[PDB]
């Protein structure tokens, strides 16, 4: 069958602000069959008892779900969503880009 | 409220 | 203005895996309501929003019973996909049905769905009439004159018009205070520099609920649809959403260079530039 990669977009819930409590998430979406590995990392080490959405689709049968944890950002710690997916032959590792 | 009594494929 | 109900159901073989899992998630719009999950320690249909926890025990044990019984139909369905494509018993299949209704701002239904796909292709809907049905191919073709013979669209007709509407209509006014609200876009343009050469313009949009957005750049009052990338609407996980459009511009150029904002919650569309 057809099978479709994830995108994937790393992102906070609020405006971020060092030393403040937030939501770090991780989009992932457009991705078919819908098992998939969904890490978020701190400085390169797995986060502990993420969460995640129900599974449901978009109008192209594609799923998408939410991964998140509360966290408090910092100047110097550095976060990350690692997914895996068979459409992957290695996992996929995206910044969570805090300059935009 | 979902639909009852669906038929299967 | 207009509102929808539907449920996703997503149910998934896994052989040498136990039976296939079969989840349900119910939506109001952008809203989800309720889920169900048949790997659960105690499969039940959950509530996902405050407004649904007033229904009562028949209405929960109700729909708790209509998505055990579905687990099963599924299996079996999944079963006769799987010969109805000739496949061994060796790989992992998925069947996905939407279901739902639309309303107007009245309450009057506007139009029904009924849609299935297998392993991620259509395979079978019921068309706008409620009363004939679009198979995709030769196998879903089995399942079609199986559902003649059953008259299940007049099952799904009887559905779509009725307990779908009525319970739409009595979701959204036990949840009116969401989901009939509209929240506006919170929204600012930054400014990236990429060289000496170019930089790049980004709008941003956040808060906004309902999901629905059109977010574009004009250059010059025309649009950069061509030259601006969109990313996809995302959800920030307190039930508003996300987005951002982007285009590389010219340096010194920028105020040719506007971004315009349409969402339900403004009470007017919105232009906005790079302000310095």
């Amino acid at each position: 069958m057809i099978q479709r990669t994830p995108k994937i977009q790393v992102y906070s819930r609020h405006p971020a602000e060092n030393g403040k409590s937030n939501f770090l998430n991780c989009y992932v979406s457009g991705f078919h069959p819908s098992d998939i590995e969904v890490d978020l990392l701190k400085n390169g080490e797995r986060i502990e008892k993420v969460e995640h959405s129900d599974l449901s689709f978009s109008k192209d049968w594609s799923f998408y779900l939410l991964y998140y944890t509360e966290f408090t950002p910092t100047e110097k710690d550095e976060y990350a969503c690692r997914v895996n997916h068979v459409t992957l032959s290695q996992p996929k590792i995206v910044k969570w880009d805090r300059d935009m | 409220e979902l639909r009852a009594r669906e038929e299967s494929y | 203005g207009s509102h929808s109900m539907r449920y996703f159901y997503t149910a998934m073989s896994r052989p040498g895996r136990g039976e296939p899992r079969f989840i349900a998630v119910g939506y109001v719009d952008d809203t989800q309501f309720v889920r169900f999950d048949s790997d659960a320690a105690s499969p039940r249909m959950a509530p996902r929003a405050p407004w649904i926890e007033q229904e009562g025990p028949e209405y929960w044990d109700r729909n708790t019973q209509i998505s055990k019984t579905n687990t099963q139909t599924y299996r079996e369905s999944l079963r006769n996909l799987r010969g109805y494509y000739n496949q061994s018993e060796a790989g992992s299949h998925i069947i996905q049905r939407m279901y739902g209704c639309d309303v107007g701002p009245d309450g009057r239904l506007l139009r029904g769905y009924d849609q299935s796909a297998y392993d991620g292709k259509d395979y079978i809907a019921l068309n706008e009439d409620l009363s004939s049905w679009t198979a995709a191919d030769t196998a879903a073709q089995i399942t079609q004159r199986k559902w003649e013979a059953a008259r299940e669209a007049e099952q799904l007709r009887a559905y779509l018009e009725g307990l779908c509407v009525e319970w739409l209509r009595r979701y959204l006014e036990n949840g009116k205070e969401t989901l009939q609200r509209a929240d506006p876009p919170k929204t600012h343009v930054t400014h990236h520099p990429i060289s000496d050469h170019e930089a790049t313009l980004r709008c941003w949009a956040l808060g906004f609920y309902p999901a629905e957005i059109t977010l574009t750049w004009q250059r010059d009052g025309e649009d950069q649809t061509q030259d601006t990338e969109l990313v996809e609407t995302r959800p920030a996980g307190d039930r508003t959403f996300q987005k951002w459009a982007a285009v590389v511009v010219p340096s010194g150029e920028e105020q040719r260079y506007t971004c315009h904002v349409q969402h339900e919650g403004l009470p007017k569309p919105l232009t906005l530039r790079w302000e310095p």
